[PDB]
């Protein structure tokens, strides 16, 4: 059997940001979907590839497990075929994606009284990324008329820290999102 | 519009738990962007926040009432309840249930409140008043009604010729108190018909007194 | 730890303007929202101000709020008061740890008759009661119009606050207000101490009456 280490993702107590999502390739282990039931109350447990009831009966050669924390309104953009600031510059899924997206509320775990600034998202960029590709470039973004190459006039950094505090609205509260990608 | 209603036993005992329910009529506990809260208010004091809970399970409690409160939600009947354990006589208060708005980028006003339910945490049976008079110090004649559990205890004068009476006061002894006083125009008017007669309504235990 | 401290009582005649305030003793007052609730005696609280500036639907324009971050306080400005505005106004806000912090409560009383000083009458423990190992010193306050007083007790030298039960001020037949304060005493403490008092802290005054064994 040797069940897959799902506890290391859903119960890591140290999550990666959306621009550096912790890609974990699931292989050589039986996908035990029982721990997914206990690790979350299933806020946005919605699949697009296969039905959840027959998850344990299928067979896959390559399975991916991503993880990233975003605001509440940005979870609806993790579905295949969306456009925004997270579905374009931080994360991308193909149109024929076969998997499930697990999102739940972590306002009591990722929100600090003085503000949890460890979560940043890329707001603006020139072009949009490719599915399952990362962008950890810290080079400042150019938006002005002349090449600035400091953050001078109309030149800003692409990242931006999340407004996560326990008093923020549930739309802006930290929502930990997990994606179980499958390949046939 | 959305409205709430509290329900539960209006009388508790110490070392027990206080369980109240708040049925949501006109809304839905399933609705997010909203916290479901319980508010407390002792008689003659200010509001006190017990805690709220999000329908997903995020429970936030008062740092003083922690380890003694427990708020849960029930999606089936659109209700959320309060469980306050290890109650003492000091927990006698009017309990309110309200919801807060968590949609406008921050937690916000308690938009809808309930109606209020009074609970009396006492450890006494249907006892009787231990009346003691009050000597005048214009002087005032008082007959102190003390150590009575039931609420409706009245104080009459001359069986019809009643002067002012004070509302009940719950104390740590688990028994209410009361005082009914008058004013005499002269000092030598103490031996007059100023007769104070009290009773115990659950048993019709009438008690007379005259401050000689 | 985040607190909100309101004035204990505010009173102005009709057609005047009141300004109920509340100071944040700790934390900050601009980091979260500040709401104001009106609780009439015998009813549930009602929102009058939310988002620190806005009034809910149905709330008249006589109410207005404000926030001053320099002094770390909030306010609730009410102008053109009427007979239906006298109620308990609470200043509610939040701590950054997601804790709803309510204010101590401000009993607004719109004046309808001139002010009166609280007449006091002290009552001895009625030695007949002292024989039953009970004293129960009782103070009876009366003849004061603003229905918001703070009773202060005094032992031989020390102030008495432990073991006190104070009633909510009620109304007499003379349209004034009255209240009481029952001190759970025994003949032991009544004999150990040789002096008592009951001073009624009121609007700009204090009427104290003594009694001795």
């Amino acid at each position: 059997t040797n069940l897959c280490p799902f506890h290391e993702v859903f119960n890591a107590t140290t999550f990666a940001s959306v621009y550096a999502w912790n890609r974990k390739r699931i292989s050589n282990c039986v996908a035990d979907y029982s721990v997914i039931y206990n690790f979350a109350p299933f806020f946005a447990f919605k699949c697009y590839g296969v039905s959840p009831t027959k998850l344990n009966d299928l067979c896959f050669t390559n399975v991916y497990a991503d993880s990233f924390v975003i605001r509440g309104n940005e979870v609806s953009q993790i579905a295949p075929g969306q456009t925004g600031n997270i579905a374009d510059y931080n994360y991308k899924l193909p149109d024929d994606f076969t998997g499930c997206v697990i999102a739940w509320n972590s306002n009591k775990l990722d929100s600090k009284p003085s503000g949890n600034y460890n979560y940043l998202y890329r707001l603006l960029r020139k072009s949009k990324l490719k599915p399952f590709e990362r962008d950890i470039s810290t080079e400042i973004y150019q938006a002005g008329n002349k090449p600035c190459n400091v953050a001078g006039p109309n030149c800003y950094s692409p990242l931006q820290s999340y407004g996560f505090r326990p008093t923020y609205g549930v739309g802006h509260q930290p929502y930990r999102v997990v994606v179980l990608s499958f390949e046939l | 519009q959305v409205q709430l209603q509290e329900s539960g036993p209006g009388l508790v005992r110490p070392s027990q738990t206080l369980s109240l329910t708040c049925t949501v009529s006109g809304g839905s506990v399933r609705n997010e962007y909203y916290y479901w809260s319980w508010i407390r208010q002792p008689p003659g004091q200010g509001l006190e926040w017990i805690g709220y809970m999000h329908n997903s399970g995020n429970t936030y409690y008062n740092p003083s009432l922690k380890s003694r409160v427990a708020i849960s939600v029930d999606m089936s009947k659109n209700q959320f309840s309060l469980k306050l354990s290890s109650v003492t006589v000091a927990d006698t208060a009017v309990y309110y249930c309200a919801r807060v708005d968590v949609g406008g980028t921050l937690v916000s006003t308690f938009d809808h409140w309930g109606q209020g339910i009074l609970v009396t945490v006492s450890s006494a049976s249907t006892k009787g008043p231990s009346v003691f008079p009050l000597a005048p110090s214009t002087a005032a004649l008082g007959c102190l009604v003390k150590d009575y559990f039931p609420e409706p205890v009245t104080v009459s004068w001359n069986s019809g010729a009643l002067v002012h009476t004070f509302p009940a006061v719950l104390q740590s002894s688990g028994l209410y108190s009361l005082s009914s006083v008058v004013t005499v125009p002269s000092s030598s008017l103490g031996t007059q018909t100023y007769i104070c007669n009290v009773n115990h309504k659950p048993s019709n235990t009438k008690v007379d007194k005259r401050v000689e | 730890e985040f607190m909100l401290t309101q004035p204990h009582s505010v009173s102005e005649s009709p057609e005047m303007t009141v300004t109920i305030s509340c100071t944040g003793s700790s934390g900050s007052i601009a980091d979260n929202y500040v709401q104001w609730y009106q609780q009439r005696p015998g009813s549930a609280p009602t929102t009058v101000i939310y988002e620190n500036y806005q009034r809910p639907s149905g709330v008249p324009n006589r109410f207005s709020g404000s926030i001053d971050s320099s002094s770390n306080s909030a306010s609730l400005t009410i102008s053109g008061l009427k007979t239906e505005d006298e109620a308990d106004y609470y200043c509610q806000s939040y701590d950054n740890s997601n804790v709803a912090v309510f204010g101590g409560g401000t009993q607004l009383t719109v004046l309808g008759q001139p002010k009166a000083a609280p007449s006091v009458t002290l009552f001895p423990p009625s030695s007949e009661e002292l024989q039953a190992n009970k004293a129960t010193l009782v103070c009876l306050i009366s003849d004061f119009y603003p229905g918001a007083v703070t009773v202060a007790w005094k032992a031989d030298s020390s102030p008495v606050k432990a073991g006190v039960e104070t009633t909510t001020p009620s109304k007499q037949s003379n349209n004034k207000y009255a209240a009481s304060s029952y001190l759970s005493l025994t003949p032991e403490q009544w004999k150990s101490h040789r002096s008592y008092s009951c001073q009624v802290t009121h609007e700009g005054s204090t009427v104290e009456k003594t009694v001795a064994p």
